Formats: C-alpha cells, sequence, structure tokens
C-alpha cells in the first residue's frame, strides 16, 4: 500500500527546510 | 468588513515595519531548561523569565554560521516580519535582543507540540479535523498576503497546537515582504510549488500549493509527493498528476485538484475571486469563518498539559552550552536586528 511504502522510507521524520 | 478589517490591519503593520522593536530584554532575563527543536544556526529552548516566571522559546542563532551561510538578509526579515505582525494563528514574539555571538528571539510558548508529531502519532486527521485546521491556515494567508507577505514554510513541522487546540504559526525564517516575483530556491521539498523548482520566479501562488499539500497531508496522514530523495520528489511534483486516498470525499479531492494546480490561471488563491474560491467551496461549506477568527469553535484535540513548562510534546533534543564571546562578532551585518 502506499502507506506502508511511504512509513517504510526515510523520509517520515521531521523534514528539514532547505535554501539557496 | 474583512476589507475594513484588512485595512486597519495594514496599517498597524506598516508602522512596525518601518520602525521595528529591537533589544527589549536580555539573556539574563531568562534560565534556560530544555531544547525544543534545534536548526542550522542554533537551537529553540523552553525558557523561565525570571521576573515574571512566565514560560517562553527562545530561538537562538549564532551571527557567524548566520554569515557564512549568507542568511543574513533571510534572518533579518524573519525578525522584521514577526515583530510587526499579529492575528489569531500567529505565534507572537514577545522580546528581541542579541548579543556579542547571538541572535535571540523570544516568544510565547507554545506548549501542544508540534502538528507533526500528533498527525504521525495518530496516522491522519478525519476531514473535519483537517478543515479545522485548514481554515486557520486560509485566514492566516488571507492576512500575510494582504501585507505583501509570502510565507513559504507550511508544514506541520512548523506548525504549533496551542492549549485551547488551535493552530500558531512558527517560523518565519523563509517569509519575505515583495511585491511582484522573487526567485530564492527555499522551503521544504515534499511543499514546494513546481514553479519552485523550476526556477521560473514566483508569487503568493506557492503558498496556496502548500495549503494542497498541507490538506492533503493531514487527511492521508503521508504527503502526495513522496520518495527517498529530494531530486524523485520534485519529478513527481513536476510530474503534477496526485493520486487521493479511497476515504477523500469528492469535495476534498475537488479542492485539492484545485488548489495542487500547475497552471497559474488556474490555481484556486490566485484567481480573480481571490481566497474567496477556497474560502466558498463546497469542502468548506460547514466552515464559519467568523467564529474560526474568533476563536469560538470547539477544537478536535485539545493537547494534555502537566502544566507550566511541560515539554512532553516535544521530542528530546541533546542539549549544548551556550556560548557568547568577549568579542562583537558580525556587529554591522545584524545592526538593525
Ligand atoms: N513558540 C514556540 N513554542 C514552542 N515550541 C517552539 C516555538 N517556536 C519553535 N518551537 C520549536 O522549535 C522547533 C524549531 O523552531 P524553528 O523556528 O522552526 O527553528 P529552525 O532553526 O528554523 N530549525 P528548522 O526546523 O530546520 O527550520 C519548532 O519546530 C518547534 O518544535
Ligand atoms: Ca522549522
Ligand atoms: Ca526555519
Amino acid at each position: 500500500t502506499t502507506y506502508a511504502d511511504f512509513i517504510a522510507s526515510g523520509r517520515t521524520g521531521r523534514r528539514a527546510s532547505i535554501h539557496d | 468588513s474583512v476589507k475594513e478589517f484588512l485595512a486597519k490591519a495594514k496599517e498597524d503593520f506598516l508602522k512596525k515595519w518601518e520602525t521595528p522593536s529591537q533589544n527589549t530584554a536580555q539573556l539574563d532575563q531568562f534560565d534556560r531548561i530544555k531544547t525544543l527543536g534545534t536548526g542550522s544556526f542554533g537551537r529553540v529552548m523552553l525558557v523561565k523569565h525570571k521576573e515574571s516566571g512566565n514560560h517562553y522559546a527562545m530561538k537562538i542563532l549564532d551571527k557567524q554560521k548566520v554569515v557564512k551561510l549568507k542568511q543574513i538578509e533571510h534572518t533579518l526579515n524573519e525578525k522584521r516580519i514577526l515583530q510587526a505582525v499579529n492575528f489569531p494563528f500567529l505565534v507572537k514574539l514577545e522580546f528581541s535582543f542579541k548579543d556579542n555571538s547571538n541572535l535571540y528571539m523570544v516568544m510565547e510558548y507554545v506548549a501542544g507540540g508540534e502538528m507533526f508529531s500528533h498527525l504521525r502519532r495518530i496516522g491522519r486527521f478525519s476531514e473535519p479535523h483537517a478543515r479545522f485546521y485548514a481554515a486557520q491556515i486560509v485566514l492566516t494567508f488571507e492576512y500575510l498576503h494582504s501585507l505583501d507577505l509570502i510565507y513559504r514554510d507550511l508544514k506541520p513541522e512548523n506548525l504549533l497546537i496551542d492549549q485551547q487546540g488551535y493552530i500558531q504559526v512558527t517560523d518565519f525564517g523563509f517569509a519575505k515582504r515583495v511585491k511582484g516575483r522573487t526567485w530564492t530556491l527555499c522551503g521544504t521539498p515534499e511543499y514546494l510549488a513546481p514553479e519552485i523548482i523550476l526556477s521560473k520566479g514566483y508569487n503568493k501562488a506557492v503558498d496556496w500549493w502548500a495549503l494542497g499539500v498541507l490538506i492533503y497531508e493531514m487527511a492521508a496522514g503521508y504527503p502526495p509527493f513522496f520518495a527517498d530523495q529530494p531530486i524523485q520528489i520534485y519529478e513527481k511534483i513536476v510530474s503534477g498528476k496526485v493520486r487521493f486516498p479511497s476515504h477523500f470525499s469528492s469535495d476534498l479531492k475537488d479542492l485539492l485538484r484545485n488548489l495542487l494546480q500547475v497552471d497559474l490561471t488556474k490555481r484556486f488563491g490566485n484567481l480573480k475571486n481571490g481566497v474567496n474560491d477556497i474560502k466558498n467551496h463546497k469542502w468548506f461549506a460547514t466552515t464559519d469563518w467568523i467564529a474560526i477568527y474568533q476563536r469560538k469553535v470547539e477544537a478536535p484535540f485539545i493537547p494534555k498539559f502537566k502544566g507550566p513548562g511541560d515539554t512532553s510534546n516535544f521530542d528530546d533534543y541533546e542539549e549544548e552550552e551556550i556560548r557568547v564571546s568577549i568579542n562583537e562578532k558580525c556587529g554591522k551585518e545584524f545592526t538593525e536586528f
């Protein structure tokens, strides 16, 4: 499932902002 | 009415924008208790103000690091804007000041923790629950955009839940005052509008895109565009193809197709009716916008609070002692702070 794939992924924790 | 409200709000903002407050407190007025969050230039700590005993969130930034990373403008923007705005769902800056080494921004402590933790904990929010928070963001961007402000970092990690279950928007690090187009590549990969990624130059509409991402994430439990790496994410974003969970209502899907719209002549928030396109959408039909603004609606979730200074709604971070040099650093760069 989409959820299972998200939850197994590397970006489920707090996400950092990015800039230039 | 809203017209009237917005024009007075703009007078109020412009006064403070034109003559920002400076140096209203000093470091030794506060006892530092615990880190609530960190970042590139420093950290955010729970602190207690000695003379009042009130708790605050103190954002601490290393001046030298800010200059090195070329983030002076963004940092000056953050403080200058945060000190001039006033709106029920924006966190309040209570004090600001600087010392030889650091910049300090002291805000009202919002104890409910990040929307992020509650969202991942519960998995996903019901549409009424998601809709209650989304309305807050809609009103907030209507306010901000009317002052020529773009927020540019909408995400659950930057939204705090207060003691009444209402949203407090924090982190004005990429907030900017601008009429027309701007070009900085900034935000959070999952939430970037296609026009940011394609380096076309962009405007306030990117905030409305980000809202669609946020409503999706709240309602689905996962973002509309995800992958293991940023690059992959940008591919899906520019692809623009979105799929919706089976449980999304027809109204929700229709609203999101209008927000997550690659075509700026068609994205909601960006048309002739402006925000009203959003406020009058079917998905928001049960929403009492005034009551929301007034905070008279019962919140779906009320954080547990084990008294003042409680940080159980925050993750733990490793601590480190705050250094202040006996040498002034970067004085000229931060004169206006
Ligand atoms: N007013 C506040 N009340 C309670 N907690 C807060 C407050 N402001 C910030 N925090 C916490 O501190 C974290 C970092 O604050 P933030 O303003 O986002 O700093 P940052 O240096 O820009 N780090 P980053 O997340 O990479 O942008 C937030 O996500 C919250 O968990
Ligand atoms: Ca942040
Ligand atoms: Ca930030």
